RNA sequence: CAACGCGAAGAACCUUACCAGGUCUUGACAUCCUCUGACAAUCCUAGAGAUAGGACGUCCCCUUCGGGGGCAGAGUGACAGGUGGUGCAUGGUUGUCGUCAGCUCGUGUCGUGAGAUGUUGGGUUAAGUCCCGCAACGAGCGCAACCCUUGAUCUUAGUUGCCAGCAUUCAGUUGGGCACUCUAAGGUGACUGCCGGUGACAAACCGGAGGAAGGUGGGGAUGACGUCAAAUCAUCAUGCCCCUUAUGACCUGGGCUACACACGUGCUACAAUGGACAGAACAAAGGGCAGCGAAACCGCGAGGUUAAGCCAAUCCCACAAAUCUGUUCUCAGUUCGGAUCGCAGUCUGCAACUCGACUGCGUGAAGCUGGAAUCGCUAGUAAUCGCGGAUCAGCAUGCCGCG
């Protein structure tokens, strides 16, 4: 019944979480077929392992935008701010590892005279 | 090459488009219509000096205001020529028009009028030094915060063109908070073409 | 100018054994995520079957056997192009060892990538790899030109 | 290349069918190198403009589906 | 039905007010100016009405005194003053000048002679005070 | 030879293909914009001068 | 009833739309709030020089904003009141 | 460097200027003059222009109806037209050093004068940034800030968006409601602000606490005096030169796409971190009315047919790809690679031959990581993955932008 907001990279996750057993799900569909890789199934359980609220809570998230790590980071930062609004007594401990810092890792604007974002065209005398 | 135009940079953030109306699916012919109507007033009222014109398209009936102070004689006994020019405008635009005239106080520090002036005595063959120097002192006597004037071309020395300027006060083009007003005018003489540019800084915008 | 260094892709902080560290993160210098990690896991497994003991244990033993301590840099002094050896910083050490591991992993040329990296893990745990070979090559050449400093 | 028929310009048609109707013999002039060949102009001769000069060419039986521009090379070489 | 045209005065049933026809966008859809509004109106919704068939903040004085100042400063503001007199429609005006240097006293009178609006400039009469005024009249 | 061809531009040709677009403010045949029927240099001039009621200089 | 208004500058849209809202609320009508619809950009791209250097360019756009207002009850007895008003030519009014 | 996927953000005719041929001369066209006075349109004959004759064929509006105005035709003479050169006559433009921190001036001193001092010295900064000195004292263009966007939050407003607690669906679909997201306005926030330390205490510098953000947060815009006699007479214009029996017009066709070679910039490959086949997903940003065109049906496919909706946060473009899971291929000039060709078609357009793109076929090239060399790139970057837009009948590996 506890709420958080998660934005990572053109991808905003609205997460509401309730006490539970650790059932993890998005858009009433299981993660394991929605994200297949364990390197992003670690994202959900990583903050609730650096703190101790691992098995007492389960999460319900609505998500839009970006690519797979794109909402993976969004999930992460959403459950982060959710646990800050839950028990902010370990706010300091969570801040020490970070994960509340909104990462400025968005795509850069393509600029004229260039290919991509920084690559100059091939140049010779 | 050169700089960007200060007022082109300041369009939409400090400056008005002077074409405030909106068209959609008639944008094109509406737009070229504002060009030829501006051409008509520009080469008709060149005697009494015009700087800028704002066009309104309220209910597609065109609406015009015209600036500057010397058309105080256009406003006066020349209500007849106001009516006649407006009849020619409705002859040109299909749907009719209504015009207004706005007096300008301190017409000395308006860029269009300055540039037209310098082009005029350059056609009248005063020295460019004299022209620029009296005009700049006249503006900063009028109260302008800073004025720089330009001239380029065959400045008497037909065998090699060059450029000349004088400026004092402060002219902060790099600051976008500044109010700048830019003109260019093209003085034609027997030597060919002589270019006039002028811009006026008139304090910042809070 | 100004020396900077930065963390990248480190795993979860607490109870980070190196096996879970490279199970969840780490190394992964093959390209993009996906067809870089799966394959690494398969290589890691095909050596538990080969030697029935700890995969990460033999993996860091292989890394240890790859670890150099001397690396040479060239100099412009003199018209004979002398080269001077320096001590390798540990971050440079691990990234450079892992670099040679991956490059003759893809160079060693077996039928597929997982058995390629698997045989490289075996041939670096034992001292019969091309990377071990070049390790001793730079070691002995640094010992040869060590007189300069 | 479309099944609404091959494309020609009408005026050259009218003269060439009246030509092969009454008297097959002499040559026909054109400036249009664009017309698709029809299989009923076998045996005649056409002076086709190449851009610089009118060139005669003979139409055989197998000359079907082409255009008359295939035979007046506009550009030369060594 | 009626053969409606652009510019026809017309009322819409759904809004009940008088308006003006502009154009026909569809087989039975038109563009209608209703007052300031521009509703796309279907043809069953229209009912026919009729078919197609300054500055004032100023007052201007009748005289001007121009004593003790510059030539090329003044002629900017005597051209302005003549334009103001036309806006108020004065047939006659005067510009009082100085005596000593006298350059502008002879200088202004040549400008009005070639000015596009003034026909003449004349000195005063004995009943007015003589050379205490010099008069100007316009076209 | 510039101005015969713009006369060719307003007066209609014989086929629907031949109506190549032009800008009549300045007669460049290349690089006109359909939204304004206006090409590059004479677009930029009046664009900095103030018209085209909604154009501003981009920065993002 | 619905009304749709759009123009290039939200400094005309703000007080025009607020003036319409306040006129409706002072008149006898039920009217909700103006929802600011998403602005869209038509980016134009144009060369600097006349002849060469296509590696030089400038970017222009056509920022036009749209606000959306509905009247809840139809209120014919005050459509004349919200009809008589006028807005400048800068903004187009749509139902 | 600072020319070379450059003008040209699109050459079948047009564009187009160039060439061959066929044409015309107050003319493609503009202002006037003098008459007919409203006028040309439209279809047949040869016929590319254009001519020849007919058909409504030269027919408007104000007119105290006298005559005027518009709007053409005919004729004429002043004229018109020049992408006909000269960026070394030029205006207006643009690149370049260089986003480098420099560039200068007023007044006063010193020299005689050229000039100097300010602007040097100590310290500091991304910075002529700042501080302290100092015969300089100040000032300006500069730099920074002010603008836009991107990062965190408050209030307002909840529909064409959202679905939280609700009830019901194939789907927020509905019934409901702005909670949340979002939309976009107004705002709040970061300023060495604070602490500790170094530094003369000065300017700063270092580390912390806070903080979404910390030391100009990131990115954009913004280009000083000037240099290259840089380029642009293809927007503009004295100057000479072109003629009206042509360097000016019209028309058709060709050329701008050629080909023994070389250079540049890109694309695609040389493969098993792969290829083929099946399945499962997950974006942003734009466009759409002589337009986008749904679903459905036909066709293997390009596409075709009747066609729903949408002037759009409703509808359409529009099924994103890379990715992941599984099966197979088993290291080869290959189920790699697809070049070039033959055949049959699709779309557009008067027209696809020179000279368009696409589809189904068959054929299948070289090429098994590239010498001397040489380039880009400090993190959402590089590298890869697709997706839009302009230009537009049809045509994009190029450009711009998006994730």
């Amino acid at each position: 019944q506890y709420y958080g907001t998660g934005r990572r990279k053109s991808s905003v996750a609205r997460v509401r979480l309730v006490p539970g057993e650790g059932r993890i799900v998005v858009n009433n569909r299981e993660i394991s077929e929605h994200i297949p890789s364990a390197a992003l199934i670690e994202d959900i359980k990583q903050p609730l392992t650096l703190t101790e609220t691992a098995g007492t809570y389960d999460v319900l998230v609505n998500v839009h935008g970006g690519g797979l790590s794109g909402q993976a980071g969004a999930i992460r930062h959403g459950i982060a701010r959710a646990l800050l609004e839950a028990d902010p007594e370990y706010r300091t401990t969570l801040k020490r590892a970070g994960l509340l810092t909104r990462d400025a890792r968005m795509k850069e604007r393509k600029k004229y005279g260039l290919k991509g974002a920084r690559r100059a065209p091939q140049f010779s005398k | 090459g050169q700089k960007v135009n200060p007022v082109g940079l300041r369009i939409g953030v400090i400056r008005d488009w002077e074409s405030k109306w909106y068209a959609g699916k008639d944008y094109a012919d509406f737009l070229h219509e504002d060009l030829k109507i501006r051409e008509y007033i520009s080469k008709r009222l060149s005697d009494a000096s015009v700087s800028k014109v704002e066009i309104e398209r309220a209910a597609n009936r065109v609406n015009i205001t015209i600036h500057t102070a010397k058309p105080g004689m256009v406003i006066g006994k020349g209500g007849s020529e106001v009516e006649a020019l407006r009849k020619a405008l409705n002859s040109l635009t299909g749907k009719r028009v209504h015009i207004n005239i706005l007096e300008i106080k301190r017409a000395d520090l308006d860029a269009q009028l300055v540039a037209d002036n310098i082009a005029r005595q350059l056609e009248n063959r005063v020295s460019f030094r004299r022209a620029q120097k009296q005009q700049i002192q006249r503006t900063m006597r009028a109260g302008a915060q800073g004025v720089k004037t330009m001239v380029s071309g065959r400045l008497g020395g037909a065998d090699i063109a060059r450029s000349e300027y004088y400026s004092e006060g402060t002219v902060p083009l790099h600051t976008l908070r500044a109010d700048i007003d830019y003109a260019t005018s093209e003085a034609d003489t027997t030597y060919g073409k002589l270019g006039v540019k002028v811009w006026i800084y008139r304090g910042e915008v809070l | 100018k100004g020396p900077v260094a930065k963390r990248d892709v480190l795993p979860d902080p607490i109870y980070n054994s190196k096996l879970v560290s490279r199970l969840i993160n780490k190394m992964m210098i093959d390209g993009k995520k996906g067809k870089s990690q799966t394959i690494l896991y398969k290589s890691f497994d095909i050596i538990k079957e080969r030697t029935g003991n700890d995969a990460m244990e033999v993996f860091e033993q292989a890394l240890k056997n790859i670890m150099p301590v001397l690396e040479v840099k060239a100099r412009r002094v003199g018209g004979a192009n002398y080269q001077v050896p320096v001590e390798v910083r540990p971050e440079r050490r691990t990234t450079l060892g892992l670099r040679w591991l991956v490059n003759y992993a893809r160079l060693r040329g077996e039928k597929t990538m997982e058995e390629r990296l698997a045989n490289e893990i075996l041939d670096a745990a034992n001292n019969t790899g091309a990377a071990v070979k070049k390790r001793e090559d730079t070691h002995k050449m640094a010992e040869a030109n060590k007189a300069f400093a | 290349s479309l099944k609404k028929g091959p494309f020609v310009d009408g005026h050259l048609m009218t003269k060439i069918e009246k030509l092969n109707e009454t008297d097959k013999k002499q040559v026909v002039k054109t400036w249009s190198r664009r017309s698709t060949i029809f299989p009923q102009f076998i045996g005649h001769t056409i002076a086709v403009y190449d851009g610089r000069k009118h060139v005669p060419v003979f139409i055989s039986e197998d000359m079907v589906g082409h255009k008359l521009g295939e035979f007046a090379p506009t550009r030369t070489y060594k | 039905k009626r053969d409606f045209k652009p510019g026809d005065e017309v009322k819409v049933l759904t809004f009940g007010q008088k308006g003006t026809l502009l154009e026909k966008t569809g087989g039975n859809e038109w563009n209608v100016q209703i007052g300031i509004l521009k509703m796309k109106v279907k043809e069953k919704d229209l009912e026919f009405i009729k078919s197609a068939p300054k500055g004032k903040d100023y007052h201007v004085s009748l005289e001007l005194d121009l004593r003790g100042e510059r030539y090329e400063n003044a002629l900017s503001r005597v051209e302005k003053y003549l334009d103001d007199a036309v806006l108020a429609g004065y047939p006659r005006v005067s510009i009082i000048h100085g005596k000593g240097t006298g350059a502008l006293r002879k200088g202004v009178q040549d400008l009005l002679k070639n000015h596009r609006s003034v026909k003449s400039s004349r000195f005063g009469e004995a009943g007015e005070g003589g050379s205490g005024v010099t008069v100007v009249e316009l076209k | 030879a510039k101005k015969s061809m713009i006369a060719k531009q307003q007066r209609t040709p014989k086929f629907k293909v031949q109506e190549y677009t032009r800008c009549e403010r300045c007669g460049r045949p290349h690089s006109v914009i359909r939204k304004f029927k206006l090409c590059r240099i004479c677009f930029r001039e009046l664009a900095y001068k103030g018209q085209i009621p909604g154009v501003k200089k981009a920065s993002w | 009833i619905r009304i749709r208004l759009k123009a290039y500058d939200h400094r005309i849209l703000d007080q025009s739309a607020e003036k319409i809202v306040e006129t409706a609320k002072r008149s006898g009508a039920s009217v909700s709030g103006p929802i600011p619809l998403p602005t869209e950009k038509s980016v134009y791209t144009i060369l600097r020089a006349v002849h060469k250097y296509k590696d030089s360019r400038e970017q222009f756009e056509m920022r036009t904003h749209k606000r959306l207002i509905d009247i809840v009850n139809p209120t014919p007895q005050t459509v004349d009141a919200l009809m008589r008003l006028d807005l400048p030519s800068g903004v187009d009014i749509e139902i």
